[PDB]
């Protein structure tokens, strides 16, 4: 049996920890709903 | 139950103790989650019943009380913060700057952020606080690294 329980405010944190890449790649997207990549 | 705007873990006790399955967005009166989270099945909170109201496999997403509610969208331009609720651990602001993947039917933003499975569902945001999709559904790159889409639903 699943649950909710409040975890935060939804916001926009100024100097927040910056991080991560912004790859740009060819991707297909199934009728499962599921990605994959394209080569 | 509680109906406050704001993020939340969606929790289950049918395993050991209990478990976080993923995360999801309170939002004028509905909760928004990835379809891969929950299944479409009914939810609690408190006493309270959430049944599903809108949902898409393909998509990979559902509502639960409402229609989906969420339109804001990446401007292809901006840094965005992926507010990650990871399980057993407090709510956390991370900023990035999004990739994209590249479709068939078109271009969508990519977060390469690596965090547990049961972090899916946890809003992206913009720089007005917007909820611009949900983190959770994406690919293994080479190296073995997650990316995310960043899945947004549409607002009827
Ligand atoms: C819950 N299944 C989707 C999924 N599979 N690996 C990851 C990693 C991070 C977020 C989601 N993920």
């Amino acid at each position: 049996d699943m649950y909710i329980e409040r975890a935060g405010d939804i916001t926009w944190e100024k100097d927040a920890e910056v991080t991560g890449n912004s790859p740009r790649l060819d991707v297909a997207l199934d009728e499962s709903g599921d990605f994959s990549l394209v080569e | 139950g509680e109906t406050t705007d704001g993020v939340y873990r969606v929790m289950t006790r049918r395993l050991l103790g209990s478990t976080q399955v993923g995360v999801g967005v309170m939002q004028e009166g509905v909760f928004h989650t990835m379809w891969h989270v929950t299944k479409g099945a009914a939810l609690r909170s408190g006493e309270g019943r959430l049944d599903p109201y809108w949902g898409d496999v393909k998509q990979d997403l559902v509502s639960y009380c409402g229609p989906w509610k969420l339109d804001a969208a990446w401007d292809g331009l901006s840094e965005v913060q992926l507010l990650a609720v990871p399980p057993g651990e407090r709510a956390k602001n991370i900023q990035t700057l999004p990739g994209i993947f590249k479709t068939k039917d078109g271009d969508i933003g990519a977060v390469a952020l690596d965090y547990p499975a049961g972090t899916s569902g946890s809003p992206i945001l913009d720089k007005c606080g917007r909820v611009i999709g949900l983190y959770g559904n994406g690919v293994v790159i080479k190296n073995g690294s997650y990316v995310s889409a960043i899945t947004q639903g549409k607002r009827e």
